[PDB]
Parts: structure tokens; C-alpha cells; sequence
RNA sequence: GGCUAAUCCCCCAUGUGGACCCGCCCCUUGGGGUGUGUCCAAAGGGCUUUGCCCGCUUCCGGAUGGGCCCGCGUCCCAUCAGCUAGUUGGUGGGGUAAUGGCCCACCAAGGCGACGACGGGUAGCCGGUCUGAGAGGAUGGCCGGCCACAGGGGCACUGAGACACGGGCCCCACUCCUACGGGAGGCAGCAGUUAGGAAUCUUCCGCAAUGGGCGCAAGCCUGACGGAGCGACGCCGCUUGGAGGAAGAAGCCCUUCGGGGUGUAAACUCCUGAACCCGGGACGAAACCCCCGACGAGGGGACUGACGGUACCGGGGUAAUAGCGCCGGCCAACUCCGUGCCAGCAGCCGCGGUAAUACGGAGGGCGCGAGCGUUACCCGGAUUCACUGGGCGUAAAGGGCGUGUAGGCGGCCUGGGGCGUCCCAUGUGAAAGACCACGGCUCAACCGUGGGGGAGCGUGGGAUACGCUCAGGCUAGACGGUGGGAGAGGGUGGUGGAAUUCCCGGAGUAGCGGUGAAAUGCGCAGAUACCGGGAGGAACGCCGAUGGCGAAGGCAGCCACCUGGUCCACCCGUGACGCUGAGGCGCGAAAGCGUGGGGAGCAAACCGGAUUAGAUACCCGGGUAGUCCACGCCCUAAACGAUGCGCGCUAGGUCUCUGGGUCUCCUGGGGGCCGAAGCUAACGCGUUAAGCGCGCCGCCUGGGGAGUACGGCCGCAAGGC
RNA sequence: UUCCCGGGCCUUGUACACACCGCCCGUCACGCCAUGGGAGCGGGCUCUACCCGAAGUCGCCGGGAGCCUACGGGCAGGCGCCGAGGGUAGGGCCCGUGACUGGGGCGAAGUCGUAACAAGGUAGCUGUACCGGAAGGUGCGGCUGGA
RNA sequence: GGAGGUAAAAAUGGCAAA
């Protein structure tokens, strides 16, 4: 445009959106499940992913993504939700932080123990 | 209505380095005059004349250009390569001696107007006055 | 109730001086001086004592700190467009150190707002910090400056200064003590408790230092501070050895089984030596104090350390924690097994459905290392808000079109000012940080010293090319005159013929219409086809075109009236009068709405007949609003050249419309085609640019949701913006 | 050589490219979620008018009534204006909720049709109006993004 | 010889993937 309409209107700043509104955007957020489940993903895709339905401190209600192979999450668990959506299943965009108030680490589990928090196991090494 | 009688000046120039033409017509003024005198100096062009048309004067300023280059597209290479306006009346660009730029690592010529008349960036910097910047050619 | 002392309170005096009224003078907003009148002062204490010291009083001046005012700058929402009663201004008062509607009476009716008032959301602001090539974007945590607060809210008192965190009063909420009647309290100080939360410390030591308060001093107080303690929270420094070591053990992994990998890794051999143990042991400390000199200058002496026996120095002396992410591409690092669209991975594209370098494990590899990953946020990449530095024919995007307000911009010459702009000098731009050098901790992080500068703004001076302004002038822009030209430009009024349908008369008969094939339908009640006559509405064949006109929508028989735009010539006048144009205003196809008229043909909806699996459609036969007229509304479009307007420049060739000429041909305007250069992503554009420029306006910022919902305006509604 | 099937070349149209045994549109059934409307209900903030109104400054009295150290004065006390807030009454914006409802987005293999892309078998799109289970058909005018 | 311009037929193809 314009110099003289840039004066006038000037330059509009993009401000982007939250695409995770975890209420002041912390980088957790401490919540109790309501509803444990599986679901069904997208149309190229075909398993049966975990999910769970948690209230959270805030008030509201979301679906939150179980990580890993098995968990010990019932109607009354505690977990923490990190962020992160799964491309897959549309209404999932949090994560569930595993080794933390309810929710065991995965079991057997060997190489990235960081995520999933399993600790180091010691067998002689 | 000629909003900027500068800049068709340094139009019908750039329009007839295009299709090598040996001279052009741009109205009188006597501020184009000075302009024009700093394009001679320099080496864009052969000069002008005051020539008067049908009563009313203009400019006939003589062109220049380069060796005719061989093999494909025989036309020569311009003298002026580049040339524009820069402070146009929608938005006005004054600067000062330490911003002066350095208009193609000096290769350039900068054109401004200053309070001791109409100099480029070199006599500008030695006098030390700045003013409105008004083209680039190179 | 009663004594009682002072640096407590008061009265009288003295008045250098000061305050106030009035007059005069200088200046010139209430600054300074002067004269008359009036008013105002005050404290004592200690010693090597009729001599100093600490204090007191009044006035002037310095230095510091602060009050008020002004210029400029300071987030988003216009789906917030009007707001204003102390509101705006004056007069006189009250109040304050001091102006002011700060407050009060009276008068005048003003003040602010698209340069965004008012309202709504949010936020303490800055020096700086983070990023970035830069411009900018984001931020205000530690430190420093200013502010605002002290459970929420109001208020004053004392005082140089407070509307006062650890002072007072009152109201509310809450906690606590009660002899129940009326009392106590305010950790957003230092620690600490609880709550909330993903998450954030020790109820530590000391006034040794520096700083603050009091005091002549001695000294007292300081959760200010100096330090210690917790936390990989960040950065920096360091350790888990080092040199040897077999053509190369075991174990494990792969194998085309011949071998290769882990792997000089290990064991092993030398060597040094974290930790640890012993002894010593700080800098930070020198003043205040005392002595000589006069308790001055100068000189001399002594006291004092939390950290802390700590860093550190010397001697001895042990082989002494490694973990995390990743290995399809982006992206550095590959093989085996399991699993079989299951379990699962995932930042994007995407892997997995029997042999997966993408899941899980193992081997091996890569990357970093007391760290490594993840999640959230900021900048970057993002030149996807483009000032540097983007766009709109077809991808997102030119307003349907004009006229025009403000605004932005504006031709040639010569003068005056010097506002923009430019230079020089000066002042400011605190410190810290950052940057460059040199130092101090054994380096670095950290810290000290010095140096260097931005911009911005105030003052003085200069320059006058460009922008602005004032004044004079000029004609190339623009407008006007004179004479003509073409056109479906617009409105009104009248009018011509062909044809369709209907009525009437004559004539005449067994079928007519209709499909792409047939029915419905019409017709022996006399149809179709033919002649004559009449009514009525609508549209104007040939001319007619790839044509003309208008800003667009759009405009076609003919006549006349009213009327607009435009073109050429003559170069006569005005003389820069210009271009664009947010808002507004007006026009705006078709369909649609209201009120009345009209209704021949056609024809949404509707009903038949066919087709069809079905037909709410395509085809056929009927047919109502509508189409048409008058006025008032509606305001849309593939309102398209999907190209806003104005001016200047840049090769031509050819067809056509319309003027002018010394009319072979030239030149002005307009409608087409092909194409120099050039542009474009390509198609294509190309003097009627999508080229090269400049001015102004509208618009764009991934798709769906959506031109939807809410709010606002408009409308009779439909619905529009 | 008109017509069925297959094939060759040229050209044209394409939304097809695991390529017409292609693609693709809407209504309906199911599930998840977000949003609008909705008899209304609950809450925050804010505004206008009024009633009462503590502390306290200031203004008047200071007397049929006190205290006083210099008394045509002071203090106590009393009155009035202002006043934190409380109360009542009507509004304004915003948030949350609500039986039910409208359309929407999403979710591998459900039903019904064949609208569009090839003259897509009725050239398509488009503005408006009417109708129809639905994509959609028809009317009037327009467009070339068609012959 | 330049405009005008010649349909009677007919629905569909489960999902994802070199
Ligand atoms: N997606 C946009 C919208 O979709 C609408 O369509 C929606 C429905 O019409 C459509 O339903 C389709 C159906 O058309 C088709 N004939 C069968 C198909 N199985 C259905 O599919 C739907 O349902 C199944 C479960 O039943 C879901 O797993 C699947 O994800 C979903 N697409 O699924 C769509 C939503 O996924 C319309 N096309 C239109 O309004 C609009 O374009
Ligand atoms: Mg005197
Ligand atoms: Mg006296
Ligand atoms: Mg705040
Ligand atoms: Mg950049
Ligand atoms: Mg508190
Ligand atoms: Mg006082
Ligand atoms: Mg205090
Ligand atoms: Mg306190
Ligand atoms: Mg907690
Ligand atoms: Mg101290
Ligand atoms: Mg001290
Ligand atoms: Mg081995
Ligand atoms: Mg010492
Ligand atoms: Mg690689
Ligand atoms: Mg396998
Ligand atoms: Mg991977
Ligand atoms: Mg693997
Ligand atoms: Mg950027
Ligand atoms: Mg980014
Ligand atoms: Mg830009
Ligand atoms: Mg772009
Ligand atoms: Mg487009
Ligand atoms: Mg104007
Ligand atoms: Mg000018
Ligand atoms: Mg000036
Ligand atoms: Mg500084
Ligand atoms: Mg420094
Ligand atoms: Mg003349
Ligand atoms: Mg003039
Ligand atoms: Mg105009
Ligand atoms: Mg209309
Ligand atoms: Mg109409
Ligand atoms: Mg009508
Ligand atoms: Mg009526
Ligand atoms: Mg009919
Ligand atoms: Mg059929
Ligand atoms: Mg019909
Ligand atoms: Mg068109
Ligand atoms: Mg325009
Ligand atoms: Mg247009
Ligand atoms: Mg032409
Ligand atoms: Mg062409
Ligand atoms: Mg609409
Ligand atoms: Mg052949
Ligand atoms: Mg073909
Ligand atoms: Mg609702
Ligand atoms: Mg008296
Ligand atoms: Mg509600
Ligand atoms: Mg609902
Ligand atoms: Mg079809
Ligand atoms: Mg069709
Ligand atoms: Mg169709
Ligand atoms: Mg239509
Ligand atoms: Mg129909
Ligand atoms: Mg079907
Ligand atoms: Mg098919
Ligand atoms: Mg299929
Ligand atoms: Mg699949």
C-alpha cells in the first residue's frame, strides 16, 4: 500500500493463538481422571489408543493421551498433563507424564526410561 | 500532471537506454539543470543543451552506452544500470553525513541536495552538509 | 485531688533584621529597593573556667531533597461514536509552602471528539534484559531511578517533611482474650506455618566491616548489611586417572560360517595423585580512642573479625561416581530378533496389514556430559504485516459506477523569511550493564580501572539546493470562447407496420397440434388450413457489424420537444484555478415488495400426458403471480476487461468508427487483431500494458467453519451492509 | 462404415493420474466436541436517583449548663455541610448455567439417489424468486471460468 | 456463402496402502 495509508491504517501484528490452553500456559497441570478408555484414530490409521477423559485443577475437562504399552489408570487416578497433541486422534492435545502420583512407569521398559519414567535398572553393570 | 517532474526526467532517461536511443526530451528546469550537470561529471552522459520546442523549453540530453558486445544479444552494456528515485513526495528521505550511504561500495553514485547546492555523496562527505537524498545511479 | 524541675508553655523588653497594608522608584506575572505605621525573637548545659566547647534566636546566602505546571513519546478493541454539572470560562473568596473548579457562592454557555473523546479489556513505567544482519519484535525477573500501595475503605493529628507498613481514630470481614461490659491484633520486613500450585530456601551467625539513627564522647540500636545454610535453578571452573598393552582373552552381537565387531576396550605392568590425615594460618583493619602540638594541620601509639581455623600454604597419602537423548528423510548415526493396521511411534511428511534401518528388545553407532531430554513461553527462520523488505487479470485480494467533504499530493521563473531539513559549538543523556584495552581472585564465571561514542531534546550561530510560506510573473497542466461533427446517452408526448392470440362474417371439411417415437389436448356443437373486418397488449425484422453511445447498470421502428456527455478545428480569454478522494450523497440489470392500472405472447409455483426402477426434472399440452405502465421501495451479480482513477515515457504493421487539413497521405479521439523492448510462475499483456515511473484511494495475508452467529445500522418483508 | 466391441494417428475437454471398473455432491442413521438461539436462573463489575450515615476537617453557637494560668479569649460540649459504607428502586455491559432447538466441524469400510468434472449424458456457474426427501429442478436477466 | 448452428436412450464401483 501507500505510504500515506500505512500512516493512516498502519501494519496489522499476527498475535498467534494457543494451541494448548492449559490456564496461564503452565508447563503442567495436576488433574484426576474421569473416563479411561480406547479410542479409534484417523482414516489411514487403525488401533486402539488410550486415552482419558481429566479434571483438571482449572475446571475444565479434557482427553488426555496415554503413552507406552500398558498403565494402571483407573476412575480415581491422579496424573499430570505435559502437552502435546497426537496427530491421529482428533480431541487429544495433552499428554499424560508417566511416573508421576498414579501413573506407573512402563513396565520393562529399556531404552528412552527418560519419557515414560522408568528408572534405571540394575542387574550387575 | 507530473506529481514528480524529477523522477520523469529520470524516467525518459531510463526509457531510452532501453532501446538505445541517441537522445531524449525532458522539460527545462533549472534545478533538472544541476541534476544533469552531475550526471556529465560523473560519466552517465554525453550533456545537454537548452533547445526549445514548439516555444517551450526543454532538454535534449545525449545519451551514452557501451561496447557492442559480440556473440548472442549484440546490444552493449548500459552506463547507467540502475537508476531511481528515492526521497519521492509520498515520503521524503533527508539524511546527514554519517548516514550517507555507500552506494555500491562506491562503485555507486548518490545524488543529494544539499544547503550548498546540488552534490553527490563524495562532495558531501568532503564539505561535510548532507541533505535530501535524491537518487541512486549506477 | 495535691505538689514539683527544665532546652516545656506564656508575658514584657531589645531589634541587626524579617513579615504585612499603603505610597514612590527599578524591573516588569507575586523579583529587588525604600519611607511611615504595626507585629515577631530567643536556652541553657559541660569542663584542664569569668575562657573555650555543645546547643538556642532572627535574617541572608550555599548545598541536598522534594511540590506544582508545560512540550513530545507511551497496549488492544470502531462488534465502543458521541461524551460533558464543577462540566468549560470569568469575578470574589476559602485553602495550601505554592498555582489551579483544589473546594464554595454568582454570572456567561461553554469544553472535548475519527489527529479516535467517552467506554470496555489489560498492564506499574524506565535505564535495561532476550532475540535479530539490521530495522524491528518480545520483555520489565535480580540490580538501579521514579511511582503507587501496607487486611479492604474513609479521615485527620503531630511535624521541616506523612494522610504515615511495625503511629492515632472510625466502618467492614476475619482471628484471639474475657469476670460478657469491652478489649487485643494486621509478616506485600527477616526467617518460619498453612493454603493454593507443576514449582520456589534457614524460625542460622555477627554488628568485624560499609551505611543509617541518637549521643561531646564512651557507646547503644540496625533480620539495612556483611556472611553462612538449603536447591544441578542458571553460568563458570574441575574430577571419575595417565603412559604402556596381543594380528589382538572371555562374554555378547552379526555371519555369504572362512570371518568380522565391541576392542588397545579390559585384565595386567609402571607413573602421577581427588578425596582424606597432620601442622601452620590470613587480606578484608584502619579510623573513631589516647599522647605531642590548641581536643585544627601534621606525627606517634594501642584496641577490634561473624565468616573461621575457613579459603590458602607446607608434609604425608588412596585408582578413586556415569549418565541421558537419538540412529527413515529433514538430521550425524545400521544390523539381528519379536510383533503382524495388533501392540505401539510421532515436531512436519508419515511408519506398522509375516521377512519394519520408522513399534519393542539386543548388539553396534552418533551427539552431549553432571548433565541430558521433555513441556510451556519470547525472538528468529517468517521477506507468511514486507519502513529497510511483499502483493491484487486467472492462486487470497480493485470498491458495481460516479460526484464530492476532509486529508494526502501537486507545473515553470525570480525575490523575502528560514518552519521541515543540514552543519558547528555548548548543556543534558546518573550509575550499573553492554563494547574495547589493562588489571584482581592460581584461570574463567565474577569484579575493579580507564577509554569510546549513539540517537533524542533545550540554547546560541550559520547555510537556502529541495519541501513549506508570503509577494510578483509566465504559459505547456486544467477551464472557458468561436465555429462545426457523429451517436440505440437520458426523460416526456404522440405515432407506423408485420406477426401471435381472441371475437364476428363468408367459405370448407375428417382431422389438427405435438415428439427425437406417442399420448394428454383441440375438433362434425363445424376445428387445422384460407379470405374479410375488429379489439387488445408487448416487442421493433431488413438497415445491423467482429459497429456506435454512456461513468457503470445499460440503451434499437419513427417524429418532435426538453437535456446530458464528448470530439475536431481556430489558437482568442482566465491563469495553477490541479489529481486522487476515507465519510457522505446520487445512480444501479434481473428477480422481488407495496399501492392502482393493464394482460396478446411467453411463463416460476401448480395440474395433466409420456419417459423412468422412481421424475417433485429434462420433452409435450394447459396455466397463476411475474414480464409491461405510473409512483414509492429493494442495493444484489460471473455489477467481468474477474485489470480503480489521473499524467509523463518506450518499435511498428494491419482492419474499422468519427472530425480536420495545402485531404497520394498526414494528424486528433475511439473500437479490434498481431507483435520491438520489457514484464510475468506460466497462459498471456504489450501507446486501450499486466512495461518504465509518480500521486491518491479501496482491498489481500492458508483452507473449511462463513459472508455464518452475536452486536449496530438500513428495509414493508425477502434480506442488504 | 451409420450403429456394438477392440485397436492406430491427429486434435479438443478434464476437478481423472493405483487413471471412467476414475472421481465426486447432498439429505438420512450412529458417536464425539465446539457454538448460536432459548421459558429463564445464578454471579461479577458499573451507573443514576433517594433514605440513613461513624470517625474527622471546616462553618455557626458556645447559651437557662461546666473547666480555665493574664477572660470582648480558650477548652469541653452542641448544631450543620461533606462524608466511608449500609439500605431501597430501576438500568447497562460481561461471565456461567438451562429442558429443548437450529445449523456446523470431526470420526476407515451404514442407507438413498447422480447434481458437478468429458456436450458428464439438460453446457456450467451465478444474483433473485418459487418448489422439491436430498444433492437439486424450473423462471427472469447476466457471465465465458462453454460449443 | 456468411450467419444461424445437429442427442432420444441408461444409475453405480466398499476402506486404506510401492
Ligand atoms: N465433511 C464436510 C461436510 O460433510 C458432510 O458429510 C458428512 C456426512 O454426510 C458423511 O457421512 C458419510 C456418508 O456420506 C457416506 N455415504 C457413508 C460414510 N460412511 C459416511 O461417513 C461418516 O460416517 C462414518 C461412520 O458412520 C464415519 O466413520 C466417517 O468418518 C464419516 N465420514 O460424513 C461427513 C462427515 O464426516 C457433507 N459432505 C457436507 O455437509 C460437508 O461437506
Ligand atoms: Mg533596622
Ligand atoms: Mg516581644
Ligand atoms: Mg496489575
Ligand atoms: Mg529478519
Ligand atoms: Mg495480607
Ligand atoms: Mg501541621
Ligand atoms: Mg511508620
Ligand atoms: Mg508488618
Ligand atoms: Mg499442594
Ligand atoms: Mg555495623
Ligand atoms: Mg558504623
Ligand atoms: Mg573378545
Ligand atoms: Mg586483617
Ligand atoms: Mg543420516
Ligand atoms: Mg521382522
Ligand atoms: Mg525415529
Ligand atoms: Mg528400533
Ligand atoms: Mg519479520
Ligand atoms: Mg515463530
Ligand atoms: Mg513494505
Ligand atoms: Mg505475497
Ligand atoms: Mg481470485
Ligand atoms: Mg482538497
Ligand atoms: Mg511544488
Ligand atoms: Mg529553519
Ligand atoms: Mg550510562
Ligand atoms: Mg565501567
Ligand atoms: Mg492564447
Ligand atoms: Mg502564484
Ligand atoms: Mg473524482
Ligand atoms: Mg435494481
Ligand atoms: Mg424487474
Ligand atoms: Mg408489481
Ligand atoms: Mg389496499
Ligand atoms: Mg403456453
Ligand atoms: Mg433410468
Ligand atoms: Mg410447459
Ligand atoms: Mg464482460
Ligand atoms: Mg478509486
Ligand atoms: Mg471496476
Ligand atoms: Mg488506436
Ligand atoms: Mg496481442
Ligand atoms: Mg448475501
Ligand atoms: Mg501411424
Ligand atoms: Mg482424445
Ligand atoms: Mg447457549
Ligand atoms: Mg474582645
Ligand atoms: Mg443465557
Ligand atoms: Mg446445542
Ligand atoms: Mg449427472
Ligand atoms: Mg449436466
Ligand atoms: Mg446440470
Ligand atoms: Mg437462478
Ligand atoms: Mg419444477
Ligand atoms: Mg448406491
Ligand atoms: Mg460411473
Ligand atoms: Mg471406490
Ligand atoms: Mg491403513
Amino acid at each position: 500500500p501507500t505510504i500515506n495509508q500505512l500512516v493512516r491504517k498502519g501494519r496489522e501484528k499476527v498475535r498467534k493463538k494457543s494451541k494448548v490452553p492449559a490456564l496461564k500456559g503452565a508447563p503442567f497441570r495436576r488433574g484426576v481422571c474421569t473416563v479411561v478408555r480406547t479410542v479409534t484414530p484417523k482414516k489411514p490409521n487403525s488401533a486402539l489408543r488410550k486415552v482419558a477423559k481429566v479434571r483438571l485443577t482449572s475446571g475444565y475437562e479434557v482427553t488426555a493421551y496415554i503413552p507406552g504399552e500398558g498403565h494402571n489408570l483407573q476412575e480415581h487416578s491422579v496424573v499430570l498433563i505435559r502437552g502435546g497433541r497426537v496427530k491421529d486422534l482428533p480431541g487429544v492435545r495433552y499428554h499424560i507424564v508417566r511416573g508421576v502420583y498414579d501413573a506407573a512407569g512402563v513396565k520393562d521398559r529399556k531404552k528412552s526410561r527418560s519419557k515414560y519414567g522408568t528408572k534405571k535398572p540394575k542387574e550387575a553393570a | 500532471m507530473l506529481t514528480d517532474p524529477i523522477a520523469d526526467m529520470l524516467t525518459r532517461i531510463r526509457n531510452a537506454t532501453r532501446v538505445y536511443k541517441e537522445s531524449t526530451d525532458v522539460p527545462a528546469s533549472r534545478f533538472k539543470e544541476e541534476i544533469l550537470r552531475i550526471l556529465a561529471r560523473e560519466g552517465f552522459i554525453k550533456g545537454y543543451e537548452r533547445v526549445d520546442v514548439d516555444g517551450k523549453p526543454y532538454l535534449r540530453v545525449y545519451l551514452k552506452y557501451g561496447p557492442r558486445r559480440q556473440g548472442p544479444d549484440p546490444r552493449p552494456e548500459q552506463v547507467i544500470h540502475h537508476i531511481r528515485r528515492i526521497s519521492k513526495p509520498g515520503r521524503r528521505v533527508y539524511v546527514g553525513v554519517k548516514e550517507i550511504p555507500r552506494v555500491r561500495r562506491g562503485l555507486g553514485i548518490a545524488i543529494l541536495s544539499t544547503s550548498k547546492g546540488v552534490l553527490t555523496d563524495r562532495e558531501a562527505r568532503k564539505l561535510g552538509v548532507g541533505g535530501e537524498l535524491i537518487c541512486e545511479v549506477w
